RNA sequence: ACCUCGAUGUCGACUCAUCUCAUCCUCGAGCUGAAGCAGGUUCGAAGGGUUCGGCUGUUCGCCGAUUAAAGAGAUACGUGAGUUGGGUUCAAACCGUCGUGAGACAGGUUGGUCCCUAUCUAUUGUGCCCGUAGGAAGAUUGAAGAGUGUUGCUUCUAGUACGAGAGGACCGAAGCGAGGACACCUCUUAUGCUCCAGUUGUAGCGCCAGCUGCACCGCUGGGUAGUAACGUGUCUAUUAGAUAAACGCUGAAAGCAUCUAAGUGUGAAACUAUCUCAAAGAUUAAUCUUCCCAUUUCGCAAGAAAGUAAGAGCCGUCAAAGACGAUGACGUUGAUAGGUUACAGGUGUAAGCAUAGUGAUAUGUUGAGCUGAGUAAUACUAAUUGCUCGAGGACU
RNA sequence: AGCGAAAUUCCUAGUCGGGUAAAUUCCGUCCCGCUUGAAUGGUGUAACCAUCUCUUGACUGUCUCGGCUAUAGACUCGGUG
RNA sequence: CAAGGAACUCUGCAAAUUAACCCCGUAAGUUAGCGAGAAGGGGUGCUUAUGUAAAAGUAAGCCGCAGUGAAGAACGAGGGG
């Protein structure tokens, strides 16, 4: 607190999240913390159950979750994922993905876990 | 073991108001209100807008306002309480669900009865 | 609750406007105050038509309160004001001309030369 | 709040000795011939029958 | 003594209107008609008690020693079994109602567990003043005050054994005592009572016949909603 | 001047206080120049209690207000590795003084920098290693404890007694308090930083729209789960035993009488128990009972391989728990968390659409949408498919 | 002279009044002022003041009275230490 | 942080009230330069139409609970010394 440290807060982690969310849309494979995996797979699974109505709205909702990337942007993914991706899950209820318990950092020893998931 | 939590409904339907008249938190209402100094109910009406008006049951609560003699009457009641018998008079409008400022506002100033 | 060096009006009219509490009587650390608790106040506000200076101390109960208090049955009795009424040291009160119609968690309390003295009690 | 004299070895490890430690996790791996610590993933890129990682 | 029991579930708490036009307040309590499990004698096992049984279960899914004796005794398996001293006048194995241990008005007393707290400071723990603001405390602003115990090798120099400090808060078996019985629903197993009861809801309580008040019981009429049409 | 000057924080304030009772008040009693009432005197008698506001560094002092009281002493004038620092105590400036003057002034005038990271011990809360003497499982128990153990008022009782007259009881009943304390969120607050709403402009989102940052989280207002009192309930009883003072009875000495001598009692907010909690490492290791358990064969006899099956641990899904420990739940034979669902719930009619206005918007679509946390279901995902310990009663 | 209980008056918690429910500080009065006292000038002076200091409007978690949200730790890991 | 409101103290330190513009207004003193943002107040958003080149601004409509819509702005008033 003497002007030093403001460690982490709920906007830097809710920025984190959707950045996070946007990345694995991206690719569908995430290595980050469990604790922060698992906490965005709720609103992932929030949207993926939600997406599927596929309407208007819908895009102009799911414009507040994506940024610029390297590989993929709103209007890119947006629209791959809308076109192919949402049906094959549309049957089950929830759970839709997957964090698995890799090995701990280097930088930290600290418990790396992969979210992922396959149709 | 099963909490279900229902229950609190399951016997809260035995003090009940079946009908329990729609109004808003602004809207214009009376009520008959029971007079057993130790004797023979009689009925003074406090009428007056609803001023908040919260609903989940028996708590089921509401403020109603008169302003007498330059005189601020400001009392809360629970919606579900025995000897209070409801009257919705005249509708007001307001599209916020919580507000203070007409408890200090003066006159001239009413809403429309909800077109 | 309400206590010491808190003013408030003089809700009855004597010629007083404004007075404030010096000590509430009675029970030590009792250290409120509630509608139909007579304690002695000091007036600060005084006019020459009626019969009292300011600095006189006198006994007087509140029966409004901006905080409001609950009714016995539950009704959450409340004010948007905190008014007082001076009483001479029994039920009868100082003034007379009712501003508003007083309270009704008094009356078991005495007080009901006021509680007649008004066309309603609120 | 401050130390007045310094120690003896003896009792410095005997507060250590109740600061005493604990072991790893441990399932087995044969989805690849491993024993990996419980609930993980095992040393070949598999967390039970695939490989959910990749070589290294 | 006749010390009637029950265990119970915090299961919900309200508000409610009586005769006298006067607001009750009600703590609803999910209780089933429970069973004794065991039943001693001051001279069978030196004192005359009962241990009950209750939150009654499938057999396996308690430890083998305990499921072996519910069969050994051939009674309910029952995840919960707690004794009260003072009465054995219950047969063994007695699968009870309580409308028979406790009528519907009368006083009893409350004995739930509270909040666990975790640790806690002394102005909550003990209850204590907090500091003043002005004329510099510092950092130092809520703090123990003067703890001095003893200056000098002639006043005490230590520290009281068994002194009041904060530590885990809440979290011990604690009553509350001569809370009125409101009514009963055997049909939902269920009970209200009055007060403002120590524990969490999902946790079961026990109620012991009052200490003050069991001969005190009185009831005045739940006043329905008046109006209906 | 003993004893520390190669160093003893000493005033007051605030807090925590606590402790002695030569007790103020709350319990009782005794006696009275104690009509009542109100007294006095004397004691038993520390369970508890005994205020605030102004004047000055300053308690003390005064005051103004009282209430059961605002008790007196004691602890380094307890109490700064507990806090300030108001002042007498920094250099600094000045004034009355004095010195001849620099200077000095329990003379004043203006202020002038409080170090700590806990080694122990104490002590709190509590985790573990081992014990409690086959293993595992519960249930206890109470050695030894702790607390609470304060009070006022309303009403009758009863203007009754008493007295005379005013005045005004003795006793008991019921209530209402205050406070003060354990608890709880239905209220009511306040919070409720991923619930919602309006929401400014600026930089964004090819444009309208529609949303984003950023500005307290921009402001404003609500508000769920929960948090927390200012909220509400409970609580302040009652009882027995020992009794103090005290009053006894019988009955002496001392033909009597005498509460003592023997004999028999009675009698206080104090005491023991009554209430709560917590307790057998209580090595004082206690107790009840439950399950399990005995696979050829070595040893100054235990198992050389079957090493629980009773259970426990580790791992995990976790929450009421939770600094962590740990407590608890359960781990697929799974509902543990999540997701899925439905609802609650409140933010309080969404966008978009068409109508109208010129538009600021209203319109209807619309209780609409929404919903961090609630509720309750759904094996949809992860709670691993595992490993470790864990049996043969040696001996009275 | 002047001013006077004063930045300087023992007495002194002088006096009177204001102020004050109620004011060992204050403001105005009264002056046997222990040695006040006219060039360290007297006695005032409009303004103004990181000047003192009185009252007093808002204002207030300064306070009662206690507490809630967010983080910085502290707490956990792992390192460095 | 509801509710008061300084009760705190040796004392309102802190802490908050205050702020921008347009416009209104300001006491006593005072030496005449002030005092004086003295004191103390109102309007403030947009759609229109008008204002002109620009606008202060006008009127109408609209909308909110409320429009320096968030950033950022003196807090008084009197006493004495």
């Amino acid at each position: 607190s003497y002007i030093n440290k403001p460690g982490k807060t709920s906007a830097w982690r809710v920025m984190t999240v959707r950045q996070q969310v946007s990345a694995v849309l991206a690719y569908g494979k995430i290595e980050t913390t469990l604790k922060k995996a698992k906490n965005t797979q709720k609103r992932l699974d929030k949207l993926i159950t939600l997406a599927k109505v596929d309407n208007f709205n819908n895009r102009r909702q799911v414009k507040k979750w994506l940024l610029n990337t390297n590989l993929f942007d709103v209007d890119q993914l947006m629209d791959h994922l809308f076109s192919k991706v949402a049906p094959k899950y549309e049957k089950t209820p929830g759970g839709y993905s997957r964090v698995l318990k890799l090995g701990p950092r280097r930088g930290d020893a600290t418990e790396m876990a992969i979210l992922q998931l396959t149709d | 073991k099963i909490n279900k939590q229902a229950l609190i409904d399951l016997v809260e339907q035995k003090q009940l108001k079946a009908y329990v008249p729609e109004f808003s938190a602004g809207d214009e209402v009376n009520v008959a209100i029971k007079l057993k100094e130790k004797e023979k109910v009689r009925i003074q009406n406090f009428t007056g807008t609803v001023l908040r008006r919260r609903g989940k049951g028996i708590s089921e609560t509401f403020i109603v306002r008169k302003t007498t003699d330059g005189i601020p009457i400001e009392k809360n009641f629970q919606i579900h309480n025995p000897n209070i018998s409801i009257e919705l008079k005249r509708r007001g409008k307001v599209r916020r669900a919580y507000i203070s400022y007409m408890r200090e506002r003066s006159g001239k100033a009413a809403k429309i009865k909800e077109r | 609750m309400v206590s010491f060096m808190t003013r408030l009006n003089v809700a009855d009219n004597t010629g007083a406007k404004q007075v404030g509490i010096i000590k509430v009587l009675g029970s030590t650390r009792k250290r409120y105050a509630f509608l139909g608790d007579v304690v002695v106040v000091s007036v600060k506000d005084a006019i020459p038509s009626g019969m009292v200076k300011k600095g006189q101390v006198l006994r007087a109960v509140i029966v409004r309160t901006k905080k409001g208090q609950q009714r016995k049955d539950g009704t959450h009795l409340k004010f948007d004001d905190n008014a007082c009424v001076l009483i001479k040291e029994d039920k009868s009160p100082r003034g007379t001309r009712i501003f508003g119609p007083v309270a009704r968690e008094l009356r078991e309390r005495g007080y009901n030369k006021i509680l007649s003295l008004a066309v309603e009690v609120v | 709040a401050v130390q007045q004299r310094r120690s003896s070895k003896h009792r410095r490890d005997k507060r250590r000795s109740h600061d005493a430690l604990t072991a790893q996790a441990l399932s087995v791996c044969q989805k690849c011939g491993k024993k990996k610590l419980f609930h993980r993933v095992c040393s070949c890129g598999m967390y039970g029958d695939l490989r959910v990682k990749k070589a290294y | 003594m006749e010390i009637r029991g029950i265990f119970g579930v915090k299961v919900g708490m309200s508000q409610v209107f009586t005769t006298n036009n006067e607001r009750l307040p009600i703590t609803v309590i999910y209780c089933e008609p429970n069973q004794v499990a065991g039943v001693k004698t001051e001279a069978k096992d030196k004192y005359s008690a009962t241990l009950l049984s209750f939150d009654t279960v499938e057999n396996k899914k308690l430890n083998k020693p305990q499921q072996g004796f519910f069969e050994k005794n051939n009674l309910k398996p029952t995840k919960h079994l707690q004794e009260i001293r003072n009465m054995t006048g219950f047969e063994m194995g007695q699968q009870i109602t309580p409308q028979n241990l406790f009528q519907v008005g009368e006083y009893v007393d409350v004995s739930a567990i509270s909040k666990g707290r975790g640790f806690t400071g002394a102005i909550k723990r003990w209850n204590f003043k907090i500091g003043p603001l002005g004329h510099g405390a510092g950092y130092p602003h809520r703090f123990q005050g003067s703890v001095q115990a003893g200056r000098g090798g002639a006043s005490a120099q230590r520290v009281f054994k068994g002194k009041k400090m904060s530590g885990h808060y809440g979290h011990e078996k604690v009553t509350v005592q001569n809370l009125r019985i409101v009514g009963f629903d055997e049909a939902n197993m269920l009970v209200l009572v009055s007060g403002a009861i120590a524990g969490p809801e999902g946790g079961v309580v026990l109620i012991r016949t009052a200490k003050k008040k069991p001969g005190v019981v009185k009831p005045i009429e739940l006043a329905v909603q008046t109006e209906k049409a």
